[PDB]
């Protein structure tokens, strides 16, 4: 501070300035995003597919700043994607905005001992009638409307339209497949990418779904030894063409008798390895095809990772070069295994059905990943967000619906209590609006019209706005008696987790 | 990792977008400036459209990139729709610029654009028109005045209307696709423009003279096509050696070898299949002596988009070599007829055993009219093949697109709001495309374009300006004549187009 | 280059402040955390006078001696490293005011002797026996804890903290050594500081739970060879004949085997049965074939539980370190009544524990394994020093600042001597000593002075050791509530304090030394 030396990005002025400037910023996404949108963030990870999101979890991935809570605040955002998929839109903006409220108490002159107490107060006095707020559950979660309820403020909190088949598709998907009994899986149930169809067409095939094609045969038996390999195939010893039209009429024999008797012993081995689909990561030779069929091992002329990591996940694989007879470390997991079309696409098909382990497979038919990826996003939180292993989801008033039931609760508890603090918890009664704004933001109206409306409503529950003329000038979508609610789960988190982050982001001087 | 937020990136957006439309500006009825692009490769660039450039620019924005990718999902569907993709999207991206300002920027943003784009559509299949076999002509005839349409719509002559059946020909042969690629167009210099050919396989402009390359067949009725990707010459495989003399015995002999192989290797698809060997790649002088040694065809450094398409039009298979290759990977017709047109050295293929290919030969006996049709013949094409796909067929020229932002200007009385400043952007979009042709036409836009308002609130039947005429009129009874199909695609790209990127004013970039 | 004089000694009282102005905010439970990301390039948190010194890396001249001193303390502390640290340049405030209005810094320190004697003289004169007692400990634990983090996760690092003094106690070490052992435990919440009565073990083995669960140990912690190796090597490395590598390598496998058969000689010797578990545990890796011999027969063979665990296993469970399996008995080994392999977090944590003379008694945190974590991790270290000092001493006086009011007050009230050779520097010492309750008194928003006179008059009227309280700023009662200063950890600052105080009042040049 005083020296020439030492070190520091935060203290000071910054700890009550930058700590508090940038982490706000941050919010800009989750300020026009969490509830249903139009506003989108083209974020160029340089893939070549220059990617629409509103997702916090990836749009901070790639962001980077020097501003150790901004720095680190993404963690507990990211960590919250980690226990709830919908609800962290929300993480962002709603401490961003609950932050500068300190900030104006520290022009104010309200000390860092001080307010975040009452926040972290009021943090308990929501989370104290947090749970009361708690109104329907998600209780069969076969049952399409009890899940893709939960699913329509989720989706829809990430993005607006697609949201409804989405949120049919995804409880037509039955996660609970897995019985939700304390059991859910991400990679079981997983998305798979089909360019084309439509969107609404794009489905759930159960069992794992492999866009790569299956080549030439599908396997001898349904409970398959899965051959799983990630270069059993790349050719032996290769042809040649030397003058721009033959090398030589004699030198052409040998190589495919290297390529031809090696994948000979090389899948004749596939078979003596009891191979019944060799899952090709890499390319296929047609010896080694022709020797695929014969030796009757369903043959995959090539993978990518998304099928060998799941492989290796699923069927207890690992991806193997193979120039030399193979053995199966992978066997199978896979009860069934075929070649589909699906997406319209012949599709290589690992499958079976269980409580535990059963791969109930998203398939998704898109023109683009950017469709198939962001609207996965927008999908997964949701999926991600029926994951909760409380089968009774809790479901709290949807689309931020609880704002003004807690807004109120808080603002009046505020109240009661004397001291800074009081302020602190008026200020936590304050930042229920960044969402109902966020909305309103996207729907084009201010909060004060939206939440002064619902502040007239007092004790509701079911109105709060969105994306739609409803959430501009009525102030009102009904998102309790919606079709669309939300968790208590993630209403456990946010409000607390982005409250962890607010905590000492503004104690860090150093 | 870097992003700008708010409105300025958003902004910032559109002209990345707009300029390139600002060049397509008119490409469609041409007329206009065409610079001659060399790019750092040396490559010198042009196209007959705007998606060609499109193809050769590249942007780091996404905004930029999207309405190119989004032209170009339009493009290679039809062939066309691009340079009108190109100019509406940007248009409305364009139009809202100002209205950014008072903002558009809540999510009212995209609402009215797709909402007002299917009232076009709800509009274009009812006043839509549906063509056929028995109907107003044979679907030849419309074809024909589709041909006549397309062919005819940019001058030429009255060939236009004689290729109006003659590129019919071969489409109504191979029609499957919107376009050529199992037809293609034999340009033909010499002969004469009143006579333009076709024939129902490949036929190849020239194929190339050699030693004994008169001594060699040029017609066959049993073409057994060896279809060569590779080169058979003097360099394929060498004369030179040497050898060891006390006795000058085998001087003869270690190029003679060598001759045996050059030899062995065009005679060995001789010998097993082939009559008939069309090389793309060259074919020299001790190489083609074998060549006319063997008095089995011959060709070499042939077009391959010919040669490829007789993969196509006979069954055999591009080959790779002259060796390993069997009999059926050789190209077979019922004929093999070389008959010099012009300089043109001009083999007959047809009879092909399934002959995917059929193709148009245009004959001008002169270079400008031909290329002229040509183009036109793609035009023809992207519509006569059309025309055909979608039997339902709007009209252009302003037919709909001033007769719907008329509605679409009188939509605007319902709307207001912060959107009926979209609506009337919406509209005029639909007018801004004629607004050049209009200029193409000679007319001023505006008041030619109010007239047809105007003309829209009298008529609105097909009525529009038609550089096609140079006038405003119907235009599907002017003759201007391309499937309603198109529309709905052009239109789900036209407000859609736009609304990708405004949805987002945060556009993020990473190194990585 | 030279700087002269008061330039050298402007150096000396500039760089101090920051310091202090980070403890003005780092100080007690009115402090605040530091996230240092720019100290060590480290991503960091930390409250520690001592601790967020080291953890940047400083270019001042003068703050390279200041790491120093405050390090011995929080050795023995844990606390006051958050305060001497204040005093010295509240001390250089006056030193410089004093050389301001004139004076040699040896007419200074003249007077800081009998200022500190009777000072440290005060600490006997005030020195508060407290029975060392859990409750007594609890306070003098939490009142480093919550001086380094919430009173909240005080208490929640309190237990664990006084958990496992009192089995210190039970080890009959005064000091701490052994059960200041703090397991990082991978866990969503940081929220839980517990004991483990015994260890917490490494790698249950590669081969995983083998035998998980083992309610009675026979434990034998060997660096032997179930895992020899099972590669390709000659005389160990490769040699320049490849073919007479694996020559050797058989036999490596089968010396494996040699100790594995041992082992079904073993478990057989020593159990004959899964119910009372033999634990093979190795401070090399394990085979997972020796580990598949072994699981199989009810057997929990551990790999690479480290040499600390060695020992700790060795020691906390009465355990041994027998380099040969061979045969050997269950007494042969030692015994702990809970050996359980626990996955929370990826990696399965085996817990043996209730150890038989247990020579370690586990404090678990979960967590995130973060700085949070060890946010966690060296404020209970410091309050545990704190309480080790609470064993060491038998006399605590009060914590909040209520030692000085009874203290400088007093030397406020007279120069110890009575004369002004020693006010020179009884002004600066007296002085100085009334930062720290001043400090977060004021940081609350309370003006010291008349926070002071209070809590000075409260001191002087009650004769009452009477505290602050750090949030509020207010004066309050310290020998009830609990904020507690140890005799060990106020003597050494108070030295801490004059060692480093002098020579830089005594040095006025500086000058570039190569």
């Amino acid at each position: 501070m005083l020296k020439e030396g030492a070190k520091h990005f935060s203290g000071l002025e910054e700890a009550v300035y930058r700590n508090i400037q940038a982490c706000k910023e941050l919010a800009q996404t989750t300020r026009t995003a969490y509830g249903p949108n139009g506003m989108n963030k083209m974020v160029i990870n340089h893939l070549e597919k220059l990617f629409v999101t509103n997702d916090a979890a990836t749009i901070l991935r790639e962001l980077e700043v020097q501003h150790p809570a901004a720095k680190m605040i993404v963690m507990a955002s990211h960590m919250q994607e980690q226990e709830v998929g919908d609800g962290t839109n929300f993480v962002l903006v709603f401490a961003g905005a609950l932050l500068e409220l300190a900030e104006e108490l520290l022009r104010i002159g309200l000390s860092v001992s001080e307010v975040i107490e009452g926040y972290e107060i009021a943090c308990r006095k929501a989370h104290e009638i947090l749970p009361n707020l708690v109104c329907c559950s998600a209780k069969n979660l076969r049952d399409i409307d009890e899940v893709s309820s939960l699913l329509r403020t989720s989706i829809m909190s990430k993005q607006y339209g697609n949201e409804v088949f989405l949120a049919k598709l995804i409880a037509q998907a039955c996660v609970s497949i897995f019985p939700d009994s304390g059991h859910f899986n991400v990679d079981n149930i997983r998305v798979c990418k089909i360019l084309g169809s439509g969107i609404s067409s794009s489905s759930v095939l159960h069992g794992m779904v492999f866009k790569k094609e299956t080549e030439g045969d599908v396997t001898s038996v349904k409970d398959a030894k899965i051959a799983v390999y990630s270069c059993p195939f790349d050719g032996m010893i290769t042809e040649t063409k030397g003058t721009v039209l033959i090398k030589t009429a004699e030198e052409l024999m040998n190589f495919s008798k290297g390529e031809e008797n090696l994948m000979d012993a090389q899948v004749k081995a596939i078979a003596d390895t009891g191979a019944n689909v060799v899952v090709t990561g890499g390319k296929v030779a047609d010896m080694a095809l022709h020797y695929a069929n014969k030796y009757n091992i369903m043959l995959v002329r090539l993978n990518s990772k998304w099928d060998l990591r799941r492989l290796c996940k699923t069927v207890g694989a690992t991806a193997l070069p193979r120039l030399t007879p193979p053995v199966l470390e992978e066997m199978g997991h896979c009860d069934s295994v075929y070649l589909s079309e699906v997406g319209d696409t012949q599709v290589v098909v690992f499958k079976h059905e269980k409580e535990d382990g059963a791969i109930s497979t998203i398939v998704l038919r898109g023109s683009t990943d950017n469709l198939m990826d962001d609207i996965e996003r927008a999908v997964d939180d949701g999926v991600n967000t029926f994951k909760v292993l409380t089968r009774d989801k809790r479901l709290v008033p949807g689309g931020g619906a609880t704002e003004i039931e807690l807004a109120k609760q808080i603002t009046s508890y505020g109240e009661t209590c004397p001291g800074l603090e009081q302020y602190a918890i008026k200020k936590f009664a304050e930042a229920f609006e960044a969402i109902p704004r966020a909305l309103a933001e996207n729907s084009g109206v201010k909060a004060n019209e939206v939440i002064s409306k619902l502040y007239a409503v007092h004790q509701e529950g079911n109105k709060n706005v969105g994306l739609d003329i409803e959430a501009e000038v009525p102030a009102v979508k009904d998102m309790l008696e919606a079709g669309i609610l939300d968790t208590y789960l993630g209403k456990y988190w946010a409000i607390k987790l982005a409250t962890n982050a607010a905590v000492t982001v503004l104690r860090v001087d150093q | 990792t870097d992003s700008s937020q708010g409105i300025p990136q958003l902004v910032s957006n559109i002209s990345a977008c707009q300029v390139i439309a600002e060049a397509v500006r008119t490409t469609l009825g041409p007329r206009g400036m065409d610079k001659l692009i060399v790019d750092g490769r040396g490559k010198a660039t042009i196209s007959n459209d705007g998606a060609t450039i499109l193809k050769l620019l590249d942007v780091v924005h996404p905004a930029a990139k999207t309405l190119v990718d989004i032209a170009k999902s339009q493009d290679a569907e039809v062939g066309d729709g691009t340079t009108s993709v190109t100019l509406l999207a940007a248009e409305f991206l364009k139009q809202v610029k100002p209205y950014v300002e008072e903002g558009l920027h809540p999510q009212i943003i995209i609402r009215a654009f797709r909402t007002a784009t299917q009232l076009a559509v709800n509009k274009i299949k009812e006043i839509a028109v549906t063509v056929k076999k028995a109907d107003k002509v044979e679907q030849r005839k419309l074809l024909e005045k589709c041909a006549m349409t397309a062919l005819s719509s940019k001058l030429i002559s009255q060939q236009k209307a004689f290729f109006a059946k003659m590129v019919v020909d071969a489409v109504m042969m191979l029609d499957d696709l919107l376009q050529l690629k199992m037809i293609g167009i034999k340009k033909v210099q010499g002969g004469a423009l009143e006579d333009s050919q076709l024939v129902a396989g490949v036929a190849f402009k020239k194929t190339f003279s050699y030693a004994g390359f008169e001594m060699q067949p040029k017609k066959y009725h049993n073409p057994k096509i060896a279809l060569l990707n590779v080169e058979l010459e003097l360099k394929a495989e060498k004369d030179n050696a040497e050898i060891r003399v006390h006795t000058v015995e085998d001087y003869q002999a270690i190029v003679d070898a060598e001759w045996n192989i050059l030899y062995d290797k065009l005679e060995k698809i001789h010998h097993s299949g082939a009559k008939v060997v069309l090389s793309k790649l060259p074919i020299g002088d001790v190489a083609t002596q074998y060549f006319a040694d063997r008095d089995m065809f011959c060709a070499g450094r042939v077009p391959e988009e010919d040669l490829k398409r007789t993969m196509m039009a006979c069954g055999g298979s591009i080959q790779t070599s002259v060796n390993a290759l069997s009999a059926d990977v050789l190209g077979r017709c019922q004929v093999f007829e070389e008959t010099q047109i012009g300089g043109e050295r001009y083999n007959f293929f047809t009879g092909c055993p399934k002959a995917k290919t059929c193709t148009f030969i245009l004959r001008g006996g002169a270079e400008q009219f031909m290329e002229e049709t040509e183009r036109s013949l793609h035009d023809a094409i992207m519509i006569v093949r059309r025309a055909i796909k979608n039997d339902s067929v709007v009209a252009g020229g302003g037919a709909i697109e001033m007769e719907l932002s008329k509605y679409l200007r009188d939509y605007s009385r319902t709307i207001p709001g912060k959107q009926q400043l979209l609506i009337g952007a919406y509209a005029k979009a639909l007018e801004i495309i004629p607004r050049q042709l209009c200029d193409n036409a000679g007319f001023d836009a505006t008041n030619i374009l109010n007239k047809l308002r105007a003309r829209h609130a009298q008529g609105g039947t097909w009525y529009g300006v038609d550089i096609n005429n140079e006038d405003i009129a119907d235009n599907f009874e002017a003759f201007v004549w391309e499937p309603a199909m198109v529309r709905i695609n052009a239109l789900t790209a036209a407000s859609e187009a736009a609304c990708l990127i405004v949805s987002v004013d945060e556009t993020i970039k990473n190194p990585r | 280059e030279v700087a002269r004089a008061q330039a050298a000694l402007a150096v000396n009282i500039s760089a101090a402040r920051g310091l202090q102005d980070v403890l003005r905010t780092n100080l007690g439970p009115k402090g605040t955390m530091k996230m240092l990301v720019s100290g060590a390039g480290d991503i960091k948190l930390t409250k520690d006078g001592n601790v967020l010194l080291h953890e940047m890396q400083i270019q001042h001249p003068t703050a390279s001696l200041i790491a120093k001193v405050a390090t011995a303390q929080d050795d023995i502390t844990g606390d006051g490293t958050t305060s001497n640290v204040l005093i010295i340049g509240e001390l250089l405030k006056q030193a410089d005011l004093y050389i301001s209005e004139g004076l040699h810094p040896r007419i200074i320190t003249e007077g800081f002797e009998a200022a500190k004697e009777k000072a440290l003289q005060f600490l006997e004169e005030v020195k508060v026996s407290r029975e060392m007692d859990r409750e007594t400990l609890i306070d003098v634990a939490r009142t480093s804890l919550r001086t380094k983090v919430h009173a909240e996760l005080a208490d929640v690092l309190t237990e664990a903290v006084v958990d496992s003094i009192l089995a210190i106690k039970k080890q009959d070490e005064p000091i701490d050594l052994f059960m200041i052992e703090i397991m990082e435990m991978k866990h969503k919440s940081e929220t839980d500081t517990s004991l483990i009565r015994g260890l917490v073990l490494d790698h249950g083995a590669r081969h995983p739970d083998m035998k998980k669960r083992v309610e009675d140990a026979y434990i034998l912690t060997c660096n032997v060879s179930l895992e020899y190796e099972k590669t390709e090597v000659n005389s160990g490395f490769f040699y320049k004949s490849a073919e007479e590598r694996e020559k050797l390598v058989k036999a490596e496998r089968k010396f494996i085997e040699d100790r594995v058969k041992k082992i079904i000689e073993l478990k057989r010797k020593v159990c004959g049965d899964s119910d009372k578990g033999f634990v093979v545990i190795n401070q090399k890796g394990i085979d997972p074939f020796s580990l598949d011999a072994l699981s199989k027969e009810g057997i929990v063979a551990l790999r690479r539980a480290k040499r600390r665990n060695m020992e700790r296993l060795t020691l906390a469970c009465g355990g041994v370190a027998l380099n040969s399996f061979d045969d050997l008995s269950p007494d042969c080994l030692g015994h702990a009544g809970l050996v359980y392999e626990y996955t929370l977090g990826e990696e399965k944590f085996t817990f043996i524990e209730k150890c038989n003379n247990p020579r370690s008694v586990t404090l678990l945190i979960k967590g995130p394994n973060k700085h949070t974590l060890t946010q966690i991790k060296d404020a209970v270290r410091d309050g545990l020093r704190a309480v080790k000092n609470a064993i060491d001493d038998g006399c605590v006086v009060p914590g909040a600042g209520a030692v000085e009011v009874a203290m400088a007050e007093a030397l406020i009230k007279h120069k110890p001597s009575v004369k002004g050779r020693a006010q020179l520097g009884v002004q600066a010492f007296a002085d100085a000593l009334l930062i720290i309750p001043k400090v977060l008194a004021q940081n609350s928003g309370f003006d010291l002075q008349e926070t002071l006179v209070k809590i000075q008059a409260e001191h002087s009227e009650s004769g009452q050791l009477v505290g602050v309280d750090l949030n509020t700023g207010e004066p309050m009662v310290a020998a009830e509530v609990g904020v507690w200063d140890n005799y060990c950890v106020k003597k050494q600052l108070l030295h801490s304090c004059t060692v480093i105080a002098t020579n830089i009042l005594l040095v006025d040049e500086i000058m570039r030394a190569g």
